[PDB]
């Protein structure tokens, strides 16, 4: 397969831009339009971090400085149920961005959701997905994926985290329930880095991620084994 | 090379085209694409193969070989051995042209 | 520093400042039209079997006397310009013979490398000839011998007389070079073709021999390797053939 | 009057005033470096290969289907340009097609002469894949069948499709010419280099097929020869291949 073919040298997508800022899907969560006790809402606290291929490629660079496109693909199913004769009118859905430091919605009828410093977008079903822009919101000059120190020197579990590498929290939730049924929405958010720039490159990590907010690894070998170092027969 | 200052010994670097299949001997070495690597001159040999490419979408693809043209030759009894430490690096002349994920990292569940 | 020399697909370093010994001062060339000579002897030129040749080094040990290569039969085998000798009646080449020497500073000894043209070699049996055996091995060396060889059909290889009957000492009469392993490990010797005729048939005579005598025996201290390789590195000059279209 | 030709060691003889196909009006070329393009995939041409290769000639008979050869596997074993293939990964090269006809003003009939790119042929079998020996018997001809093939693996040679699927008398669309009796006796048809790739693998791959089909039937008056020769010279054009030096 792939036979020679002759070299152009397209350094074209090799770039930083063309090699991160691609739109993959980073989170998924279900959420009712009933609830038990109002916890029927979905949540995300924005990290690139937790998908072990995006966080593969962003970790093999030190700083990073980039903007968070973020689309929802929301789709809304309906539940099996005795309910009879529903006729849900059309489903509006809810998604607050919750900047770094801002109100937590403990509920989905808390009073974090009717904020004012809170991005929201309202997103009527059958329409365009629904899109926000999220700028480089750091308080430092660049993302760190790296943190050799500690939130706290005084803090044994405070080593990494940082503090500047907060994105923020997504907060999704039904505005109307439609139908007096079982309705659940999927929300499938995409991340999409913009504008990326990036600083004293690193090794590509090697050993597979445990945890998303730890470089912890078990040793692994630097590669596969082979019979014999020579080509002999 | 990574021997004493002292050591002094050739060997056989043999550069294998595509298709051509490695060497079995250090006579089909030295008839081929080949450097005498004299550890005693420099310490140091630099090879540019220009024919790589890929080889799949997802042999005959070239051998590199060194032979023992001579034998490492030192001034007093050393009991280890010495050893060569190998670098590889990309020249300018390289294209990428169609991103895909790589086959070394794996996410079966989620974290949370 | 160091100077590497790429023929062909080959490359091989060597010491910059190392003399080179070109044979009586004359350097290989092509043979010349004699006023635009008729096309009755056609000559036909190689440059791809311009490259080096490494022959397999021979093990020099403390009680070890010469070795000698014939270099038209010891090129007979390695690819092209062997194939050039089969397939072509007449031939013409000059040669650069590379010999190295691998050796620490703790390790003594003298050679005397010496390219012997028409070096024609007498049989332990004064009655006989010697063999093509005995005479040349090809690529592998044929050794000399610290005393009388014996053999219906062998060379003589007696160091001594280095199998010509002549004074071993006064071989420096021949385009050769010392190697000193406290001054010197390497050896270069660029040898032109040498011959009563213009060209001549190349399985069945030997322009010349290499000699690599040692004359001060190696020695080294308590723990050094107790052999030292040397390797002889071949480049054919110039090689010329008998055209083999046709004249018209 | 009469054109002799000569290549490297071989020399034919064509009459002058004798039209050339020349491919689809491009003339064999070297491979040209794009802008000073990098020592990534180094090329290497070969001028002794640029010569005459005749195969055995074919007998055109009364009841004489048609014959082929897929050049890039016909000349596999003619010596150089086969030794190149079979050392090469990569090759490239377009052909000289000599087709000669040797008959008398007594004879009657006329040949389509025809070089067919990417000539991929079907199966007698229609589920299989006809076999390398069916496909191309190297210097030896391929002939065309009167009726339907048989075999598990064999290529349906039935001269209507020629072996393609195509009406055969739709052949012209490739670089073809007629050799009529009673006019022509000789066809040349000049073929370069047709791929989708710039090289690619020669033991791999035919470029082209040339088909010689006799449209009109041989015929001859009573005492004349039942037979006539059909001989086929071929000359490989710029040939290039992957060079084998290492790049630094």
């Amino acid at each position: 397969q792939t036979r020679h073919v002759k070299n152009y040298h397209s350094r074209s997508e090799s770039t930083v831009e063309n090699f991160l800022c691609r739109s993959a899907c980073v989170f998924y969560t279900t959420y009712r339009n009933h609830g038990t006790d109002g916890d029927n809402f979905g949540y995300w606290v924005i990290s690139t971090r937790q998908v072990a291929q995006l966080r593969r490629k962003l970790e093999m660079f030190t700083y990073a400085r980039f903007d968070l496109e973020l689309t929802f693909v929301i789709t809304s199913t309906q539940e099996q149920s005795t309910i009879q004769g529903q006729d849900s009118p059309v489903l509006t859905h809810q998604i607050m961005y919750v900047p770094p430091g801002g109100p937590v919605p403990t509920k989905v009828n808390s009073y974090s959701w009717q904020t004012s410093t809170n991005p929201s977008v309202f997103w009527t079903e059958g329409s365009a997905p629904p899109r926000m822009s999220i700028p480089f919101i750091s308080i430092g000059n660049a993302y760190s994926m790296f943190y050799d120190g500690w939130a706290k020197f005084d803090k044994q579990g405070t080593y990494g985290i940082n503090t500047l590498n907060n994105m923020g929290t997504l907060y999704m939730r039904h505005v109307n329930d439609g139908s007096p049924g079982p309705i659940v929405s999927t929300v499938r958010i995409y991340f999409k880095p913009k504008h990326v720039k990036t600083w004293v490159p690193r090794p590509p990590r090697l050993c597979q991620y445990q945890k998303a907010g730890n470089v912890n690894f078990e040793p692994t070998g630097v590669t596969e084994s082979r019979t014999d170092i020579t080509t002999m027969q | 090379f990574c021997g004493s200052a002292m050591a002094t010994g050739k060997f056989l670097l043999a550069y294998s085209p595509p298709g051509a299949g490695a060497p079995t001997t250090r006579k089909e070495a030295m008839l081929g694409t080949h450097v005498i690597w004299d550890v005693g001159l420099q310490s140091s040999c630099v090879l540019c193969i220009p024919w790589i490419s890929q080889t799949h979408y997802r042999t005959a693809g070239g051998y590199i070989t060194c032979w023992y043209q001579t034998n490492i030759v030192v001034p007093a009894d050393t009991q280890s051995d010495c050893k060569i430490l190998c670098f590889v690096s990309a020249c300018n002349d390289f294209s990428v042209r169609m991103l895909k994920d790589t086959p070394f990292i794996k996410q079966d569940n989620f974290y949370q | 520093r160091v100077r590497s020399i790429t023929l062909g697909n080959s490359t091989i370093t060597t010491q910059e400042c190392a003399n080179v010994v070109v044979g009586y001062g004359v350097w290989p060339t092509y043979l010349n039209d004699d006023e635009a000579t008729a096309e009755d002897q056609p000559t036909q030129p190689d440059v791809a079997t311009c490259r080096f040749y490494t022959l397999e080094s021979v093990m020099w040990q403390q009680s070890s006397p010469g070795w000698w290569w014939k270099f038209p039969d010891a090129l007979s085998n390695m690819g092209l310009f062997g194939q050039n000798m089969q397939y072509h009646y007449l031939g013409r080449a000059g040669y650069t013979v590379h010999v190295q020497c691998n050796a620490s500073k703790f390790h003594q000894g003298c050679l005397l490398v010496v390219c012997v043209p028409e070096a024609e070699m007498g049989c332990a049996t004064l009655a006989n000839k010697p063999d093509q055996k005995s005479l040349s091995n090809g690529e592998t060396a044929n050794m000399f011998e610290s005393q009388n060889s014996t053999g219906q059909t062998a060379v003589q290889a007696n160091v001594i007389n280095a199998g010509m009957g002549v004074g071993v000492g006064n071989l420096t009469i021949f385009p050769h070079q010392w190697i000193n392993l406290r001054t010197n490990n390497s050896a270069t010797i660029v040898m032109p073709y040498i011959n009563s005729v213009p060209m001549d048939n190349m399985f069945r005579h030997n322009n010349f021999t290499l000699m690599i005598i040692p004359f001060a025996p190696l020695s080294y201290s308590t723990g050094a390797t107790t052999y030292v390789p040397i390797t002889v590195t071949v480049a054919p000059m110039c090689a010329e053939y008998n055209g083999l279209r046709l004249a018209g």
